[PDB]
RNA sequence: AACUUCGGGAUAAGGAUUGGCUCUAAGGGUCGAUCAACUUAGAACUGGUACGGACAAGGGGAAUCUGACUGUCUAAUU
RNA sequence: UAUCUGGUUGAUCCUGCCAGUAGUCAUAUGCUUGUCUCAAAGAUUAAGCCAUGCAUGUCUAAGUAUAAGCAAUUUAUACAGUGAAACUGCGAAUGGCUCAUUAAAUCAGUUAUCGUUUAUUUGAUAGUUCCUUUACUACAUGGUAUAACUGUGGUAAUUCUAGAGCUAAUACAUGCUUAAAAUCUCGACCCUUUGGAAGAGAUGUAUUUAUUAGAUAAAAAAUCAAUGUCUUCGGACUCUUUGAUGAUUCAUAAUAACUUUUCGAAUCGCAUGGCCUUGUGCUGGCGAUGGUUCAUUCAAAUUUCUGCCCUAUCAACUUUCGAUGGUAGGAUAGUGGCCUACCAUGGUUUCAACGGGUAACGGGGAAUAAGGGUUCGAUUCCGGAGAGGGAGCCUGAGAAACGGCUACCACAUCCAAGGAAGGCAGCAGGCGCGCAAAUUACCCAAUCCUAAUUCAGGGAGGUAGUGACAAUAAAUAACGAUACAGGGCCCAUUCGGGUCUUGUAAUUGGAAUGAGUACAAUGUAAAUACCUUAACGAGGAACAAUUGGAGGGCAAGUCUGGUGCCAGCAGCCGCGGUAAUUCCAGCUCCAAUAGCGUAUAUUAAAGUUGUUGCAGUUAAAAAGCUCGUAGUUGAACUUUGGGCCCGGUUGGCCGGUCGGAUUUCCAACGGGGCCUUUCCUUCUGGCUAACCUUGAGUCCUUGUGGCUCUUGGCGAACCAGGACUUUUACUUUGAAAAAAUUAGAGUGUUCAAAGCAGGCGUAUUGCUCGAAUAUAUUAGCAUGGAAUAAUAGAAUAGGACGUUUGGUUCUAUUUUGUUGGUUUCUAG
RNA sequence: UAACUACUGCGAAAGCAUUUGCCAAGGACGUUUUCAUUAAUCAAGAACGAAAGUUAGGGGAUCGAAGAUGAUCAGAUACCGUCGUAGUCUUAACCAUAAACUAUGCCGACUAGGGAUCGGGUGCUUGCACUCGGCACCUUACGAGAAAUCAAAGUCUUUGGGUUCU
RNA sequence: GGAGAAUUUGGACAAACUUGGUCAUUUAGAGGAACUAAAAGUCGUAACAAGGUUUCCGUAGGUGAACCUGCGGAAGGAUCAU
């Protein structure tokens, strides 16, 4: 329609932001940025809707223009900045550091982390190819170009990133036995060990994933994200740890809390 | 360009409108429970129908099925909570065999009458709309209100209004004034 | 186009093109050589946009009366 | 949430329709209307026409201030604060509206770009610019040319502008800048040496072409183009560098040149520090804007597969002048008949092409709903198209833009008649059209969007007004005691004891109340209204419920008066001609009720469209008869049975505390692997994990409830490799199929429709559960099964397997130094 | 083309009846012959199709639309009566319809007794039985049907063998 | 000493207007000929009984009107019968 769209209607928003239907008509349209639109969480959502610090979209700007909040160690003044998976939101006041990571329902958790952990983030490597003057580089899932990587690093490997420097500290090869975070689909937010990979040339590779309670499931390779070795998560995981209980089993765990 | 606000019809009119056997049996219920309209009866027939439809659709499915186990127990507990379904019957089969009067017996209007308080269903409707009776803390002025079995003890006259306490009304405060000024000079 | 005896109506109606020059292509005969006609189609260029340049050479359509048609007669008013 | 009833007859059983009945986020209309919440609303006809107003502009510490503007109180002879104007930048391509066009088009799901462009965001990324590098060329910083502004003017008239004079830049146009090194060509000089070397030039990036690298299937050396090792010297003769993809001429890097030669910061704020050579020396922080390329994100464009309503009173269509394909070019961001030239004769179609119609924008969805269906979808989300009709186009990353321009056409405005200015299918409003639809209101407070941007702007949007579209809840009375008819049982004397209480009286009592009006709070941008609440506000004549009926279908009167086949009623059957159960009325009664009726459409009823599931002797309907192509359909037959073994899942059996537990066993039901004349793709290195490999045997519940590891192992436990693999249908599981809507869990919105909230504390500086889940095929994708149904195979054997045994045909790996020439042994 | 002539035959139906030749055709039966799914039903498209009717030659006895004509009758250009054109027959072309009817599509399977009869075959004790294939018929109704009725009009709410048409 | 206005050649794109052609959709019309309401009027009496000539089908001719007649069918006939 003549050129790019600047609005987003509240119903056409991502469901996983959990915006109320009545209060509004539009919803905050993510600016262009590191993450894809439907996979992001605008800061205005994070501040106002999720943490309950701001009450309006004016107050979100009041907070952003003080230059408190910083995403991956750099200050941002954009209400609709597209923060996404593995990003570190650091507030100076409070001294709360959070990492955006999916709970099991497939929604961004309020996952508070220690100040040590906030030094780094993981990065799924998307493409690895040779740049100008023969200099090799990798491309992470948040679109960071990193030049001069370890030649062991191939596509689909995760890569630990220093943030301050923005350099590869360490990496994890994609193989059988590695822990995984599923970052899309029905099984968004589940955690589990890789079992084997199905090939399918000129198609979509699939990844069988066991979990701690011995429930297998398959996803597309595009939705998988390596996060460690077996029982050795590089980041801190949220409460649950990507388990997926039945609606029955969930309802039983409410009746423990119901006692009070 | 807002979101649509949803809404729903809460009742269903009967198919054939001058069936004499029905019309008699309806007025039996409007008398016993003191209901304004046939619409109040139709409301409860419609709520029963959705329940029975829900239970039939589960009994088609096998025992030891997730959706049956989950929603079956949820339907049962939801009825047991409001005291429509008794504590003995919790099979699912028993929720099907469940009459219209088994809902009527748990609404405020009748539950006021049955706990003393009024002396008639026709009085209870008045008391409720006149804002006298109150559930635990707050006033309820809706006779339709289904009492939830953990609230039946807590029904009493309000902290506001006469009977319970407070000022002695509007008519008394005029009728006290007229006798007082007549006696005095 | 109507209509039709299915033969017609019909050049229906209605449009476009046409010179000069310089080329190209195709179409044959006789023993790979050799000999030879005009026909047709195309392209470039060119001009006071002319050009079937004089001559030569249908106006057409919608209906009606009437005789079917070609044919014949009042040489000198039909 | 599986239902029927009235109407053909004298009566009957049928066929069969008509009529009834219920629903409709389904329109109109009639009568009627107290309250709370919620709220559609000029789509239908006319994508008809539009007066007026408004709907897009934008500024920070940080492009440009000599406003002859406001300040100033004293940060400044450059400026310095706050700032109209104008230049510059960005935006105005979003939003909102509408549904005219449009039927393989749009659109939906699903692919693709190894087929392309992409402002912006985010992440990377730039010592190589003078060319005589000893003439000049400022880099302590380069050139005019213009606005606003000041004057002088024109014009009837407009967001019209001329002439003259000033002056800025992150505008415009130029233009220096700063480390080594390596490698190549050129080559002075001497020396014919297996000769080598001054010093000369070039080497960023982008642009255009040509060329080159971008290896790889394992082990041997011959023979050297030899003329290069490394001097052990018989010339030991090694080690070399190679990323990604299923796949490339990919990325990337060279080589030779090319270019109306791209970019490589003459820019701006706030901090002011460190070295001393105290000159305005050298060096230096935080970050604004800018910029080449790559990546990213927001997109865009094209694109694969399958899917669309009625029509044969449309059967052939397309191909002159692109139809289908080929080659080359042109054009495009790029692919492609997209276009041009040349050549071929193709392409679609009874499995419905082509044509016509649509009161057709597609989809998510809606209504009705036993199951299956039928009908609707202008309309809140997504996609498309349009801005009176057509075409063209500038600007820009993005437009074939219309609150941009240009033209033609149609319509219409102002004029001093010379000319000028137009586009509500944005908001409101008007006219017209019609059965058919609201205020020329208030506001950026919420939602979010734009900008140079915490501030400005936004008829996007929100708030109220109008509003019986639809939906939720729900007043219009309640309770006494004599009263007055009795009925319940007990005094049963025939008096009736008013016995237990139920009705009816224009009989009398004290209570209760929000509808309304209204302090004041609350609410809100400001209100209004809810919610809360002082004060005030029911006696029945008033605060007074209606709309339709009373023969049947169908619930309710052969009650009174009127009319007399008239007036009128009557969906249908029928009533009415002087006792009208039917008309006009009164009374009484019925039904639904703040609603009820009517009209039209539609769904169910309709097994009266029939797949489920109708009918065809005679009710409507078997072709006059046979042949016949498509279509539909089509006999049986190919590993079956038996013996084993191992984990599973429920009930067990002692659920023993009426609720949950495990041993072996009783089973049932399912699942896998073996063996039985038993494809269980095949081989080629990763790795042999493991457990009949045993260097210390008895670590150890009934020898079937079993180990501390060494030594080739035994690779179906587990990855990429060539090697070739009959082909479908069907079905399982997975994945997918936006949100909203539907079903559905949780949650006392006072209940409810709703909503997505909420709930517990020491309520004094806080803890906590949530915002599930299911369905949605037809198509495509992955996966298990191999019944059913189709399909292929060895019959003139051109058949199968093969360590054979020759010919023949190419392929190239570690070597044989290394390129290269080059015969073999190999190895496929 | 009588009588013979029938609840008999043949043919896809329409239809087909004196004798004998000639020409091809066909069902059924018999078969320890042959091929091996070649089939069933069929939009489109085709062949054949009573009578009447049409065009042009032949023929033209009889009957006979029209018409003439005598009765009847209120009328009677109707029935009845006497004549009579086309027609009735044939050759070459057309036409494409009928109560073209069993008012019953075709193919396949199954469900129940009976005797007659036509064609072929087999056994015989030579006129009877069995058999396949035909035209039908009688009884019952298991079933079916609104009923009349129906051995198919059955095996349909216990609803599905295949397929065309309406 | 390079920008650069009017103007102008050829080109593609191409509105719009004449003009025929074609398809679709509405609509006027003297007069004509039907149909229905429709059952009542006029004239007959064709059908229903052997409906007074059994009825009906196809066809062909006749004609105030129903109808009548020929040829060939059918029974749905007034005969299941020698
Ligand atoms: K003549
Ligand atoms: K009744
Ligand atoms: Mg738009
Ligand atoms: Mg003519
Ligand atoms: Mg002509
Ligand atoms: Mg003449
Ligand atoms: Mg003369
Ligand atoms: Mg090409
Ligand atoms: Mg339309
Ligand atoms: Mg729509
Ligand atoms: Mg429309
Ligand atoms: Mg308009
Ligand atoms: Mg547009
Ligand atoms: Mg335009
Ligand atoms: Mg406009
Ligand atoms: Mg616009
Ligand atoms: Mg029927
Ligand atoms: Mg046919
Ligand atoms: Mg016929
Ligand atoms: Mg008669
Ligand atoms: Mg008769």
């Amino acid at each position: 329609a003549r050129g790019p769209k600047k609005h987003l209607k509240r119903l056409a928003a991502p469901h996983h932001w959990l915006l109320d239907k009545l209060s509004g008509c539009y919803a905050p349209r993510p600016s262009a940025g590191p993450h894809k639109l439907r996979e992001s969480l605008p800061l205005i959502v994070f501040l106002r809707n999720r943490l309950k610090y701001a009450l309006n979209g004016r107050e979100v700007k009041a907070i952003l223009m003080q230059r408190h909040v910083k995403v991956d160690g750099k200050v941002r003044t954009d209400t609709t900045y597209p923060a996404g998976f593995m990003d570190v939101i650091t507030l100076d006041a409070t001294n709360e550091n959070f990492r955006l990571v999916y709970d099991v329902k497939g929604r961004f958790a309020v996952h508070r982390i220690t100040d040590e952990e906030a030094s780094y983030k993981l990065g799924k490597v998307k493409k690895v190819q040779l740049g100008k003057k023969g200099v090799p580089y990798v491309v992470t899932h948040d679109g960071r170009t990193i030049r001069y990587p370890d030649p062991n690093i191939k596509v689909n490997d995760t890569v630990k990133i220093d943030l301050a420097s923005g350099k590869i500290t360490d990496f994890i090869k994609f193989d059988a036995g590695k822990l995984v975070y599923v970052t899309g689909g029905r099984n968004l937010g589940r955690i589990g060990t890789i079992v084997h990979k199905e090939r399918h040339d000129g198609g979509f590779d699939l990844v069988h994933i066991k979990d701690s309670l011995d429930n297998t499931f398959v996803t597309r390779l595009n939705n998988v994200f390596v996060i460690g070795e077996q029982g050795k998560p590089y980041i801190s995981l949220p409460k649950g740890k990507g388990i997926k209980l039945s609606i029955a089993e969930e309802r039983d765990r409410r009746r423990a809390q119901q006692g009070l | 360009p807002r979101a649509p606000r949803t809404y729903s019809k809460t009742y269903s009119t009967p198919k054939r409108p001058y069936e004499s056997s029905r019309l008699d049996a309806e007025l039996k219920l409007a008398g016993e429970f003191g209901l304004k309209n046939k619409k109040e009866i139709y409301r409860i027939s419609f709520q029963l129908s959705k329940i029975r439809r829900a239970a039939r659709d589960l009994l088609t499915r096998d025992e030891k099925d997730p959706k049956r186990l989950f929603e079956g127990n949820a339907l049962i507990r939801r009825l047991v909570r409001v005291g429509v379904l008794s504590e003995d019957k919790k099979k699912l089969d028993y929720v099907l065999a469940l009459k219209v009067e088994d809902f009527l017996e748990r609404r405020l209007q009748t539950q006021v009458y049955k706990l003393g308080l009024a002396k008639s269903v026709h009085h209870a409707r008045v008391l409720i709309t006149q804002r006298h009776i109150a559930v635990g803390k707050q006033i309820v002025n809706i006779p339709s209100f289904m009492v939830r079995l953990d609230s039946e003890k807590h029904i009493d006259f309000a902290p506001t209004s006469p009977f319970g306490g407070a000022r002695p009304g509007r008519v008394a405060r005029r009728n006290a004034a007229r006798k007082a000024e007549a006696s005095g000079e």
